[PDB]
């Protein structure tokens, strides 16, 4: 039953899961359509007497299901926009088995819940806890960026994104059903999604350009665009992406920031290079070339 | 006689299992010139570990009742501190805590120097 | 017997104030014990409602203190190990104290559990013998996570001893600085040509220092050397 | 070991003595130092009576000592702040740090004049 | 306390003037921090800083009646907090510079001498160094305005001013750019006070007077080793020379009569005398030859300087004529 529910919880068949557990426990537990009461109420039977060996036992599976299901429930309630129902289940993840990556993600998630509720000073505690206990400290810095944006402290927001950029550079299993199997790959909208260095560097430079530090923003733009164009030797940097603005718009933003910096010859060279490589963006190319 | 051997001092986070051991012996017909002798252990019964300095303090208690508010008096005889220098043994001139080992099993350099200088 | 409470202060090195108090007088007899009334005899006297019974068990029994660290999981198995596997009753007047009611070899055993940084925590076992302590730790380490590092503490927790060591060094280095500061205070303690020579004679550098002041400070410092040597032996075993 | 230390005193040192204690165990060094300093503390109190006037020391010496001390002091103080705010840890490598700041001082601890 | 607790002072933690015991308030801090999920050192430091703001507001640099009593009681509480490991120093310095206007220089000197922070830990824990520079300059100026209201207040003011100058000259010669800039700012203020304008011995002349008074290295040179104090005086000489080279008119001949020794201000005279006290003659003459060879000059200072020099030092007329002949 532990294994079955692991498959169904990895594949999102919670309607079948809760029905299985209603059948398993007494059907007097019939209107308890909640899972996280049925998973707890579910009581494996024995101290596992002198029987054939096993890599894992029902309690070491139940302690996994509860924390995985509680995390999942919490992230769904957050993204669906009920960050008061989160806190319960996202504390029920940490009040249990929790490998310490699951703990870091629970703390970022709770930073997120409190930010949404309008409690920045509580949210900062949880993000600080996550930085401390974790070795994957991208998402905390991201959530802090979003939080200083919510406030206004924009130089601080930008410093957090700088640190995140530095943090995306730095980098075992068990023959046993862990918790890091029953977690999904994170959605785009969740607080635990962090992109790739290219996307994040564009986010930095965009959010710096809007703020008006065009010299710094242009420096970041060139240090981005090099990572797409100059790169042939090392591992390939991921695309900023199809949902995000395409190549030509990036050249355009680069040239605009470069003009604001006062590097008109470099802007001209970029525009000429774009035209050599190849609409609206061509008319605009001529426009920026004029202002140069 | 009331002897009391007080182990290491400076009250800790965790109250120890023995903050002090105390012995009492009756003195009877001591008289003048006479002499009594008592030997006491100070030394490692658990773990092979002796912590120093250890201070051994004797006193005398007189009881008013025994010859026939709470009633007696104590008097303060001497107080000796045992330190390392009295505990060294020069043999040519003439073990590995069990609970620690238990836990290891279930779960499975330069010479340090001190000096002083003193006015001749 | 007569019960004699002696008190000796440690701060004052004159051995000045060694008080004493005769706190009472204890009678026993076999006629008393034969009616119970002072004995502790297990299970029928499970429900502890005279706290002296609890303090007697905490005094007689073998005490061992373990520190538990899970460096790569969290630590919430402990209250469960204590309440379900050992079937412990918390004491109401002292809720830091759990009493085992598992009817075999562990019965009577008393635990306390003080958690700190939910990875770290500390367990104290009061057992009647030392095989019961070994049994308890067999059962525990069979329940816990895989990388969990038990460690028997002889002389307090490393968190306490690091503070007790760092205090004793930032007292000592303050004193050894006061040396030089009080010293420096003691070290301090044609017309134009004349004024220049006069001000030279004023600023003739004090190359020398009062030995007796230095001596006062070397005793002031020696007492702190002593405190730190104690504090360092307590931490260099560990 | 008899020793003569020219730059403690301005005229001539005294032909001082040095006790020394080697061993594997830092713990037993802590204990042996405790002992020997116990003794010297007592004898200097007992010989404040006769009043051997303990000659007058130089200043370059004292300031040399003073800077060596006031680096170690601030090191220890920032370590204590880190412990207070749980920034680094309180587990270990701090222990191994403080027991090197200790060792730094116990070598010629209390030259006595 | 608005977010976690529903809608911070010692009154809050101690719960409405119950008692005043150190251990009582310490346990209160621990409990409040248990509630808020903040570590105790940060609470305790922020509270102590808030109470310092309160004390130093409730009625200028110094403060001596009853403010000193309140502050010393608070500080003897801070030492207990430190000894029991419930006081983050850096947090405390940060929450002080948040206040930064309520504070007084006597307060920070008390912090230093009673061993809570040190002036070096404060000044090296402010983000914008320029703000600290201006803050010091204002407070030191109002101090040198003070220490003439009474000989009693002058003792404490001279103590703290000698303390500050000791720490500055110690660090900035053996960030320290802060220190060197503070000293250069003091020099330039004094030069513009004396050379460029009139004083009436009413205001700002007392300032330059007291600055030269602490500068006189009997209070300082006793403690401070005179390797770096020498470099301090040498750079001080060079910085007195170089700044504001106006009246570079090579026809500055008749102005020698007005740069005559008796007409040149007695405080200029005294500072030259004191820079001669703490240095030697022949090294001064050689150093002057090299400096006046190297870089541009303000002639007023150099001319009054030689005017005091030749009569000050014992028979160096021949050694002046020596480098004149070489030139």
């Amino acid at each position: 039953v532990g294994l079955q529910a692991a498959l169904w919880l990895s594949a999102d068949r919670l309607g079948d899961l809760a029905l299985l557990l209603e059948t398993l426990n007494g059907s007097q537990s019939g209107a308890s359509k909640d899972l996280l009461l049925l998973l707890k109420t579910w009581s494996p039977p024995a101290e596992e007497l002198d029987a054939p060996l096993t890599l894992q036992d029902a309690q070491g599976l139940k302690d996994v299901l509860l924390t995985a299901f509680a995390y999942r429930q919490g992230l769904q309630e957050l993204i669906t926009g009920n960050p008061d129902k989160a806190l319960s289940s996202l504390h029920e993840a940490a009040s249990g088995l929790c490998p310490r990556p699951v703990l870091v993600q629970v703390y970022t998630a709770l930073g997120s819940c409190h930010r949404k509720m309008g409690n920045p000073q509580r949210a900062l505690l949880y993000l600080v806890a996550a930085l401390k206990e974790g070795s994957a400290w991208g998402p905390p810095l991201l959530e802090a960026s979003r939080l200083y944006q919510q406030l206004g402290d924009t130089t601080a927001e930008l410093e957090s994104l700088e640190l995140l950029v530095e943090a995306l550079n730095v980098p075992a299993p068990q023959f046993l059903i862990e918790v890091e199997l029953l977690l999904p790959p994170p959605d785009l909208a969740s607080p635990l999604h962090c992109g790739t260095q290219s996307q994040t560097k564009h986010i930095l430079a965009s959010r710096c350009l809007q703020t008006g530090r065009a010299g710094d923003a242009a420096e970041h733009y060139l240090d981005l665009l090099a990572l797409l164009l100059d790169s042939s030797e090392p591992r390939f940097s991921p695309p900023p992406s199809p949902p995000g603005p395409c190549m030509p718009e990036v050249f355009l933003e680069a040239a605009v920031a470069l003009i604001q910096a006062g590097r008109a010859q470099d802007a001209l060279t970029l525009c000429e290079e774009l035209l050599s490589r190849t609409p609206l963006w061509v008319s605009a190319t001529h426009l920026l070339q004029g202002q140069a | 006689l009331c002897i009391q051997v007080l182990t290491s001092s400076c009250a800790l986070d965790l109250d120890s299992a023995c903050s002090a051991i105390t012995y009492t012996i009756p003195v009877d017909q001591l008289g003048p010139g006479a002499r009594r002798e008592v030997t006491l252990p100070l030394g490692p019964g658990e773990n092979g570990g002796l912590d120093l300095p250890v201070t051994v303090s004797c006193t005398l208690f007189y009881s008013l009742r025994e010859v026939v508010e709470q009633e007696g008096v104590c008097l303060p005889l001497s107080r000796h501190t045992v330190d390392m220098l009295q505990c060294l043994r020069f043999p040519g001139l003439a073990t590995r805590d069990p609970v620690a080992t238990f836990l290891e099993t279930c779960r499975e350099l330069p010479p340090s120097v001190a000096s002083i200088k003193v006015s001749a | 017997c007569t019960v004699l409470l002696q008190i000796m202060e440690r701060e004052s090195g004159n051995c000045p104030k060694d008080r004493y108090v005769v706190c009472g007088r204890v009678f026993l007899s076999l006629e008393d014990l034969s009616t119970g009334k002072y004995l502790l005899t297990f299970p029928k006297k499970k429900p502890i409602e005279h706290m002296e019974d609890l303090f007697a068990l905490l005094a007689a029994f073998h005490k061992s203190c373990f520190q538990i660290t899970s460096p790569g999981y969290a630590l919430n198995s402990m209250k469960v190990w204590l309440l379900e596997h050992m079937k412990c009753e918390i004491i109401k007047e002292f809720p830091e104290v759990y009493f085992c009611e598992r009817p075999g070899s562990f019965y009577g055993t008393l635990f306390t559990w003080k958690q700190r940084t939910p990875f770290e925590g500390i367990l104290i076992i009061y057992s009647r013998n030392q095989t019961v302590m070994f049994q308890c730790l067999h059962n525990l380490i069979r329940i816990l996570p895989i990388n969990c590092f038990l460690k028997n503490l002889k002389s307090g927790s490393e968190n306490f001893l690091i503070d007790n060591m760092a205090f004793t060094l930032e007292k000592e280095l303050v004193t050894l600085s006061s040396l030089s500061s009080a010293i420096a205070k003691h070290e301090s303690n044609p017309y134009r040509k004349e004024l220049q020579r006069e001000k030279k004679k004023m600023l003739q550098t004090n190359l020398k220092v009062s030995g007796a002041l230095y001596r006062e400070i070397t005793l002031k410092v020696a007492e702190v050397q002593l405190k730190s040597d104690f504090a360092a032996q307590k931490l260099s075993n560990l | 070991r008899e020793v003569a230390m020219t730059d403690l005193c301005p005229a001539g040192p005294i032909q001082a003595v040095e006790i020394q204690v080697e061993s594997s165990s830092l713990a037993d060094i802590c204990r042996a130092h405790h002992a020997v300093v116990g003794r010297m503390q007592t004898m200097v109190t007992e010989q404040a009576t006769q009043g051997s006037s303990a000659p007058d020391l130089r200043v370059q010496y004292l300031r040399q000592i003073h800077a060596n001390h006031e680096t170690l002091l601030r090191e220890v103080q920032t370590l204590r702040d880190r412990l207070c705010t749980e920034d680094e840890a309180s587990s270990c490598a701090t222990a191994q740090r403080l027991l090197q700041v200790y060792r730094q001082l116990r070598h010629p601890s209390l030259i006595l004049l | 306390l608005l977010e976690v607790e529903g809608p911070v002072i010692d009154c809050d933690s101690s719960e409405a003037y119950a008692n005043h015991s150190s251990s009582f308030i310490g346990s209160a801090l621990q409990d409040q921090a248990s509630r808020l999920g903040v570590p105790v050192g940060i609470l305790s430091a922020g509270m102590v800083a808030s109470s310092v703001g309160q004390i130093c507001t409730a009625p200028p640099v110094l403060l001596t009646v009853e403010q000193r009593k309140k502050l010393s009681s608070l500080l003897e509480f801070a030492q207990y907090l430190l000894a029991h490991s419930m006081f983050s120093r850096l947090s405390f310095c940060q929450e002080l510079w948040k206040i930064q206007s309520s504070l007084l220089l006597e307060a920070v000197w008390h912090l230093h001498v009673q061993g809570i922070v040190s002036l070096q830990e404060l000044l090296e824990s402010h983000p914008d160094m320029h703000a600290v520079g201006s803050w010091l300059f204002r407070n030191l100026c109002c101090l040198c305005e003070q220490m003439e209201a009474s000989c009693q207040h002058a003792d404490v003011a001279r103590a703290m001013l000698s303390d500050f100058v000791q720490m500055f000259v110690l660090r900035g010669f053996q960030m320290p750019q802060v220190t060197v800039d503070v000293l250069q700012r003091m020099l330039i203020f004094a030069l513009d006070a004396l050379a460029a304008g009139v004083q009436e011995e009413s205001s700002t002349h007392k300032i330059v007077r007291c600055w030269f008074g602490v500068f006189s290295g009997h209070t300082l040179g006793s403690v401070i080793s005179t390797d770096p104090l020498k470099r301090f005086f040498s750079h001080t000489l060079t910085q007195i020379l170089t700044h504001s080279p106006v009246l570079k008119a090579s026809d500055a001949v008749q102005m020698q009569r007005e740069w005559s020794f008796a007409r040149t201000h007695p405080l200029l005279t005294s500072l030259y005398r004191r820079l001669f006290v703490m240095l030697s003659a022949e090294e001064l003459v050689g150093h002057l030859q090299e400096v006046l060879e190297t870089q541009e000059v303000h002639w007023q200072r150099v001319l009054s300087f030689v005017s005091a020099l030749v009569v000050c030092f014992p028979e160096a007329q021949q050694l002046l004529e020596d480098w004149v002949a070489r030139l």
